[PDB]
């Protein structure tokens, strides 16, 4: 009877909405929280028949390096989604928009300008910024290819990791940067207005060079006895109300054409955030740009 | 994974966070006089000095510089101090005025374990059996412990920064 | 034992639960003659409500919340998100309806048996939501995962709703 | 070592002076809590040699009805004390002044006029007023003896019990009333204003007939091993820097011309108050007054 759900999401995201769905299809929900690599290479080791039903979070149209771990499923609501951000992936489906950032303590900045990538590389600021490991996150990966994007430089991704320290867990950068152990953080926005919300010197800083617009996702996992309503799930998870109360109650960037965002405050808006556009994008699949960096 | 075992580790802790805290203030009295904190530069400064300190120490502490036209803290949640350990108190020179320098403990990971892994709580009293911490619903800080009044299985030390004593008990 | 503690504490909750529901049919002509934004009928709104909480056992809280009024005897403004969410129910006034909500904080028996006998309450769904607690570990609105604890505890299903009273000890 | 205190008042009146007196003197002071007369009566069985040094609180220049259990003292802040408010009492020190009080709830008032002793016997407010035992308690036999002082009637004495719900401890007579379950209720100026102060619908009423003044005392128990520094403690309980926190932070009202008598926010100062003159006050002493009115 238990729908088991994988993500790299902090619960104050989705526990809630995941709630929600419980009382609405009489199903007890449990989440295997963790690194989105890190859940997806456990996946990839764990036995067919004991696998969960549903991987939510994480770039998944873009860092699944194991498709056959996965069951082909499109939501019958993608003519409502963004035409720009509608998943190519056959096992995927795009559910929110979610801009990576780089946090800044306004504490410790003072007189430091901190615009982008390149005021990161500071003298100042050596080995008082941090970022998450990208052979495991979403997070760090996709700053890696942000940072890659600039001049197409693989000296430019080794000089920031130089520059920076490397913390396993994505949320534990938004968490050090805000209680001041550290000036600068690679973070994802959701993560960083949960703490700034809280009252925390927290800036938001979206890299003038180019932001990266991570497009989260939801994939079935290909297990030997799929829980009857995890379609449901999908359905529920990518439907008007649900993508709705996510814009509403906790800032998030909707991936459908009808549900209207909400910025006002803080920041930003998705047309005023210099996103990188779809034509500068690395090409590079997800293995080989690892690989590439490393 | 015994309350004697646990009391050393916590007593060693404790002891490393004071130390680290008087090392600052010792080490940093005559930088703090050349500092005038309505200057908005000496502000940051001193933030940068007061967060490097906090990091270098496991517990969760909360500063509080006091004085005039400043309230300087690391407390963004605005959480209530008096349910704090009050560890240290010192007053500072700094070029415009002197400045108070409260320092609160809110917890520590070594309190904070036993009490979820053990269900071993901890107290912190003076001489005078005033609470001054307490990870315990029954016990508030300020009111008296009375020690005659409880059976506990416990061990307690005494800390060398001040007349108080650490107390680790079990039901 | 936990058992006893167990069937006294259910066997108390489904009692207060129903005097208010007998407490709200026996005042819906009364209330309908009220009007919450004369003084009058308010003073005659809190004797009731007030009389209601001194006739049950529980530490009980009204919250009657409308457009005019926002009634309640938390004088204290205690957390209700600490609380036990008890029962819900629009109300038709004279000049508008009003949300009457009853939280409970806790219960004297509850509270002894924690503090003698180190026995804890939780109060959970079916979904294994966590509805009430006097346990810091546990939080209101989280999950209570019972393989995650080793305590001797028994629970009973309260009437009112899909609802789970477990009693424990560690 | 410990010096032990017997005291009707709530600990969170004494207990932050006392405090301050075991750091300025380097000793503990334990504090033993109950009614009045149950603590004189607990002190009159209790062993010579395990009994307590000090007795704070209650009327004790009136209603120590065990003379032997006491060491007469004199205070040598006399001098700066209310002439009107001195011991003539052997063993017995003024500390304090404290008016009783009728408490009543706001929220049930309505249109209930309650300015004193006879708005009480309203039949509206039949068994929906408390008042506390008049054999154990200060408050309760202080509240009798205002009674009986209108009229010198001991009919209205018995017409209040009558009409009233008695209870054993003064102070659950203010959290009751507080908290919804009376319309009314007899308790002292301190109690009433410590719930009023938490937000509770506490209106404070000092009756129109006549308000009883409390003279709150201070004595000496007789012990067989005496602690050093009890006549300090008396001395320092009567300290103009004592009076004066307690005027301040506890807005009590002192007993000393010295202190300056901050009476605002809540209710009354002694001036504005109808106090009972020293001629209408019952003479009769406290045993025979209780079987009296029994
Ligand atoms: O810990 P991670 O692998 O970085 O995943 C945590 C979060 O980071 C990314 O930025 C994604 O936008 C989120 O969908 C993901 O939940
Ligand atoms: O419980 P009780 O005997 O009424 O004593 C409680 C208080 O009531 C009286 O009014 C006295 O003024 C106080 O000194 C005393 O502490």
């Amino acid at each position: 009877n238990v729908l088991t759900v994988y993500s790299p999401y902090q619960s104050n995201l989705i526990r809630p909405i995941l709630n929600e769905f419980e009382k609405q299809e009489h199903v007890k929900i449990e989440i295997k929280h963790g690194s989105t690599q890190v859940l997806l290479s456990n996946l990839h080791n764990e036995d067919f028949s004991e696998r969960g039903d549903v991987f939510m979070g994480g770039v998944l149209s873009e860092t699944i390096d194991h498709p056959e771990d996965f069951v082909p499923y499109q939501d019958t609501s993608v003519t409502q989604q963004l035409e720009d951000y509608r998943s190519n992936n056959k096992y995927v489906t795009s559910f929110l928009l979610m801009p990576t950032v780089i946090v800044v303590n306004s504490d410790l900045q003072g007189d430091i300008k901190i615009r982008g990538y390149q005021d990161l590389l500071q003298p100042i600021l050596k080995g008082k910024i941090a970022y998450s490991n990208p052979n495991t996150t979403t997070t760090g990966y996709q700053h890696m290819r942000a940072i890659y994007s600039m001049h197409h430089r693989v000296s430019d991704v080794h000089q920031f990791q130089n520059h920076a320290m490397q913390l396993s867990k994505t949320s534990k950068v938004i968490e050090d940067v805000a209680k001041g152990k550290y000036y600068a953080g690679l973070s994802y926005e959701q993560d960083a207005r949960t703490w700034k919300n809280k009252g925390y010197p927290v800036s938001i800083v979206y890299p003038i060079e180019g932001t990266m617009l991570n497009v989260d996702g939801i994939a079935l996992v290909k297990n030997a006895h799929p829980h009857p309503k995890r379609k449901k799930l999908v359905q529920y998870l990518t439907s008007r109300s649900v993508q709705q109360r996510l814009v509403a109650e906790f800032d998030a960037k909707s991936i459908r054409k009808d549900v209207s965002e909400q910025s006002d405050q803080s920041i930003e808006n998705l047309k005023n955030i210099p996103l990188i556009p779809k034509s500068k994008l690395p090409d590079i699949p997800h293995h080989k740009f690892l690989e590439m960096i490393q | 994974s015994t309350i004697h075992q646990h009391v050393d580790e916590s007593q060693s802790s404790l002891h490393h966070t004071e130390k680290q805290i008087q090392t600052f203030s010792t080490q940093h009295n005559n930088s703090f006089q050349e500092l005038d904190l309505t200057n908005h530069h000496d502000v940051t400064a001193t933030k940068r000095e007061l967060l490097k300190l906090i990091h270098q120490q496991p517990a969760t502490l909360y500063y509080e510089l006091s004085g005039p036209n400043q309230f300087i803290t690391n407390n963004y949640e605005h959480l209530n101090t008096k349910n704090m350990y009050l560890f240290s108190t010192h007053q500072l020179k700094f070029k415009n005025s002197t400045y108070m320098l409260k320092i609160y403990m809110a917890n520590t990971p070594r309190l904070s374990e036993i009490k979820k892994d053990n269900r071993q709580f901890a107290l912190i009293v003076d001489q005078y059996d005033n609470i001054l911490y307490a990870n315990d619903d029954r016990f508030t800080i300020g009111e008296k412990y009375r020690p005659q009044q409880f059976g506990f299985m416990n061990e307690s030390v005494k800390l060398n920064h001040a007349d108080h004593r650490l107390i680790i008990y079990k039901d």
